[PDB]
């Protein structure tokens, strides 16, 4: 497979 | 003429099946700004993205601009209420979340469409008048480490951040991005640093207008739209920031040709090569790291996957550009191991550049890149809708690397043809500029170095020049072949029209012993594209732990046979997803109609006449004994959800039991389990999408036939088609399970508030109250008393039986977060008397318009349809149904539900506790609670506990 880590506010 | 507005338009390029309406803009300060005008959408939304990330963090204060988008949220001098924003959206039927990346923060939420405009003020006022609250500040900041403490165990992130301590020291790639108490309070109090400013400084010195791209969709036209972000976006001031570049690579010369020896935190075998390569995002018409991903990725037949999966070497395969930063890229080649696959690494990563010099040796081939083009071409075509919080959310940040009309179209269409780009990328592809990393059990002990931030044990060698020169000198491998012609590209678009008896909702169109048939022809998107979703029953597969594992294996073998065959049709956007359930198989055929009746047939025949290797059984039963074993290393709050479905479900096999009896799953035993699954089955099936009735009972017989046939499928008896029910708690009854979780240093807790059966008047009394502590649960539970991270309130729903559910992660004791959620439930209580009869009313209408906020692409419908079938309650029309019942609740309705139901002196109060300890283990305050009856056997105490009945049909 082609390709296609990001800190978030809330889960 | 408008001063406020520097340039317009031209026309935003969309697809001919999008029938919303578009407008870009660049306000005077600067501002990107694409308007999106929908006047059926039940939300609204907006976004907006700031060119600057953890890449721009201060050395000395690490997650600083991560630190401050989480600050953002928690008032403004405008708005100083601490939750306003979060407030404002909870009582209109809205969310919003953000995030932050190395070169982007982006902040995103969505609303009834009726009160864009009141959401879209509170939220200008992020990038204008932010307070950052000192209050607020020693608070938010456990949130940040308590984030990073969840992730600290997590093997993804590990490497990720190792990635970045094993290249330029201080390049900034190097900067740790998340942040934690330390670097954000304690190292900073020690440094003399005074946060709330190095926050207002980092918002004044980067939040520029300059830097900024917003997206705003709404009913409103797209004039009223204008009028309405000039209005409130044309106070960002513009500083000029320049934009950072990173030109200089992180990974020079003393960073390449080595090798990376890493102890993971689960049972893995991983083996990662990376190339550094220049930033390809300026060539994004041609796009020449897509082509060589779509070759070097490539599963089907003639493959490098393909082949190293022959040698059983690998198991999966992937490969492609990986974004870097603004100035750098990568490439990479990623794949698992196998336990011999580990043995000979040396010999995997020749492959890998006996298939690069196989790409060398014929060169740049026009008919790929055209099927590429014509897949790209048509996927956008048919591109299905977005929701509008995430639509605008990507629109936001993908506004500062195209132009504004290329907006929608950049990602997706290609236009040139670049075979220089093609072989000067190929060009950097070779072993003197190497990067390789495996990661493996076996390396534990013999570390020497250890990562910072997440305390990674590893080993960092040279790779020996010996070996580079085998790498360099690498023949062309006789059995790498390109790929050949993609024969599931659809042709056929031509979308069906309406029959005269089509109906609204699914309707029965056939039900014989064998088969359960619901079908609706799409009457509302209209693209070529269908869902066919189909359970299969049978009691052999879930009657004990040795089934249940044969049934895993058995289609995780066959998913294994069928992948080079299917990738074809991924790639032509048709897809497939096969898994066993408790009940049997689960069958998933999406994507267009066209070539999706000869992949099903294919499926299905295969599934009858199944022939196992040997060699691949014994190598997906070693992945799936890890895969069981690696459940010891997921976070606690997890655990705490898999131990609560296991208490509350009649039978339940834990993992633990299905090692056991995974030893004596022998092949002759397995080969000899599959005839007898598909001895006999009931198939209930929904085909919704591009397809008449008579196509669709013909699918379905097609399925019946072929295994009628090949496996001699004869019907089940009704009897043998029940579900499971749910454990019935007794009244005023308190129950506590716990259990330690040996990898992770938080603990976690589910508490489990049993109400009634879902009864269409049971179910919003739920609904309503869970909407009204939504908001405050997560204010007081987290934003208030920092208790986790994550901190989840809202229904739980399963075998028929409802109830409430609180989930936190935390560091402190479960047995502490049992009273602060009892006391935050004495604290909505008294808060749901003292709240004005239109308050109330508020969250009528905000629950009222989430449940009838309408799909808006097939797969979200058919998601809904599904729901009902595989719940056997068949209540198509549930929305209109419970939402009309909901507006006659009384405040005073909700108030005897919790008094009865919720409250701790409840009649009926039936509460459960997961306990999930760590590794190692004024404010409002909770009244005093019995002492619970501690769960010590799982089985032994549902064997003493009634059984709920299962909810009657339609
Ligand atoms: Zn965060």
């Amino acid at each position: 497979a082609p390709m296609g880590f990001q800190t978030k506010r809330s889960k | 003429n408008n001063p406020a507005i520097k340039r317009i338009g031209n026309h935003i390029t969309k697809s001919p099946e999008d029938k919303r309406e578009y407008r870009g803009l660049e306000l005077a300060n600067g501002i990107k700004v694409l308007l999106i005008s929908d006047p059926t959408t039940d939300k609204s939304s907006a976004a907006l993205d700031v060119h600057i990330g953890s890449l721009s963090d201060p050395p000395n204060i690490a997650g600083l601009s991560h630190f401050l988008q989480h600050m953002l949220f928690l008032g403004t001098k405008k708005y100083p209420k601490e939750n306003e924003y979060s407030q404002f959206l909870s009582e209109h039927a809205g969310s919003s979340n953000a995030f932050t990346s190395g070169e982007h923060t982006n902040y995103y939420f969505d609303v009834s469409h009726e009160h864009l405009e009141g959401a879209l003020d509170r939220f200008a006022q992020f990038f204008l008048s932010p307070l950052f609250d000192e209050s607020a500040k020693d608070r938010e900041v456990n949130a940040v480490d308590s984030e990073h403490e969840k992730n600290v165990m997590n093997d993804a992130w590990r490497l990720f951040q190792l990635e970045k301590a094993t290249g330029n020291p201080k390049h900034p790639f190097s900067k740790f991005g998340t942040g934690n108490k330390y670097t954000l309070e304690t190292r900073p109090n020690q440094e003399g640093i005074d946060v709330r400013q190095e926050l207002l400084k980092f918002h004044s010195a980067y939040y520029s207008s300059n830097l900024m791209a917003v997206v705003v969709l709404g009913r409103e036209s797209l004039d009223d739209l204008t009028n309405l972000v000039v209005k409130l976006f044309s106070e960002v001031e513009n500083k000029n920031v320049p934009l950072p570049e990173f030109p200089e690579h992180p990974f020079q010369e003393e960073h390449l040709k080595q090798l990376y020896k890493i102890v993971p935190i689960k049972d893995i075998r991983n083996l990662y090569v990376t190339f550094p390569i220049p930033d390809l995002q300026k060539y994004y018409k041609s796009n020449p790291g897509h082509y060589l991903g779509h070759l070097i990725g490539h599963e089907g037949p003639g493959s490098l996957l393909s082949e190293l999966k022959s040698k059983g070497w690998v198991n999966t395969l992937v490969g492609g550009q990986k974004e870097g930063a603004r100035g750098f890229m990568f490439f990479i080649i990623n794949v698992d191991l196998t336990e011999e696959g580990l043995l000979h690494v040396e010999d995997i990563i020749l492959h890998m550049f006996q298939y690069i010099q196989k790409l060398r040796a014929e060169g740049p081939q026009e008919w790929v890149f055209q099927e590429l083009k014509d897949l790209n071409a048509v996927a956008f075509r048919f591109k299905d809708k977005e929701r509008p919080r995430g639509y605008t959310s990507k629109i936001a940040g993908i506004l500062h690397y195209y132009p504004l009309e290329e907006v929608l179209t950049a990602e997706y269409l290609l236009e040139e043809f670049r075979p220089d780009l093609i072989e000067m990328v190929l060009d950097k592809l070779r072993p003197e500029n190497v990067r390789v990393a495996i990661v493996s059990k076996s390396f534990e002990g013999k570390t020497d170095r250890t990562e910072e931030w997440y305390g990674t044990q590893y080993k960092q060698e040279a790779i020996p020049d010996e070996v580079i020169k085998k790498w360099q000198n690498a023949d062309l491998n006789g059995k790498f072949k390109l790929p050949t012609k993609n024969e599931f590209i659809p042709t056929n678009f031509e979308i069906l029209p309406l029959e005269k008896e089509a109906t609204p909702y699914p309707a029965l169109i056939k039900d014989t012993a064998m088969s359960k048939l619901w079908f609706k022809q799409d009457d509302k998107f209209f693209l070529p594209k269908a869902n066919l979703n189909f359970e299969f029953f049978s009691p052999f597969a879930y009657v004990d732990p040795l089934h249940s594992n044969m049934a895993y294996l058995y289609l995780e073998l066959l998913k294994d046979s069928l992948n080079e065959y299917a990738y074809a049709a991924e790639l032509a956007g048709l897809s497939y997803d096969l898994q066993n359930t408790i009940y049997g198989m689960y069958l998933s055929v999406k994507g267009y109609n066209d070539k999706q009746p000869i992949l099903l047939k294919k499926i299905i025949e295969k599934m009858a006449t199944f022939e196992i290797d040997e060699k691949r059984f014994e190598i997906i039963k070693e992945a799936y004994m890890r895969s069981l074993n690696n459940f010891r290393a997921e976070q606690p709050h997890q655990h705490a959800m898999y131990y609560l479905r296991l208490l509350m479900t009649e039978v339940a096999w834990t993992k633990d039991e299905l090692k056991e009896a995974l030893d004596d799953v022998t092949l002759p035993r397995l080969k000899a389990f599959i005839p007898q699954l598909l001895s006999r089955l009931h198939i209930e099936a929904l085909l919704h999408g591009n397809i008449t009735k008579q196509a669709a009972l013909g699918i379905m017989q097609m399925v019946e036939d072929t295994l009628i046939e090949h496996a001699h499928t004869k019907p089940l008896l009704p009897s043998q088609l029940v579900r499971y029910r749910e454990v019935q708690l007794p009244d005023r009854g308190w129950f506590v399970y716990q259990q330690r979780n040996e990898v992770h240093n938080n603990s976690g807790i589910e508490i489990y508030y049993q109400t009634d059966m879902q009864s269409t008047s049971e179910n919003m009394f739920l609904e309503l109250f869970a909407q009204i502590i939504s908001e405050p649960a997560f204010n007081t539970l987290r934003t208030k008393e920092q208790l986790g991270y994550i901190v989840f309130s809202g229904p739980r729903r399963a075998n028929g039986i409802q109830g409430l559910r609180f989930i936190i992660q935390s560091e402190k004791p479960p047995h502490y977060l049992e009273s602060r959620v009892e006391a935050f439930l004495i604290t909505m209580e008294k808060s749901i008397e003292d709240m004005t009869e239109e308050a109330f009313q508020k969250h009528i209408q905000a629950l009222a318009i989430r449940r009838l906020d309408k799909p808006k692409k097939l797969s979200a419908e058919s998601a809904k349809y599904w729901g009902e079938i595989i719940s056997q309650q068949y209540n198509f029309d549930r929305d209109n149904t419970e939402v009309a019942y909901l507006k006659t609740l009384t405040k005073e309705d909700i108030i005897k539900f919790y008094k009865e139901m919720l409250a701790v002196d409840a009649p009926r109060r039936h509460k459960v506790s997961v306990h999930v300890l760590a590794r190692e283990m004024n404010l409002s305050q909770a009244p005093a609670l019995p002492q619970p009856e501690v769960i010590q056997n799982m089985t032994e105490f549902k064997r003493g506990l009634p059984l709920f009945p299962l909810v009657k049909p339609h």
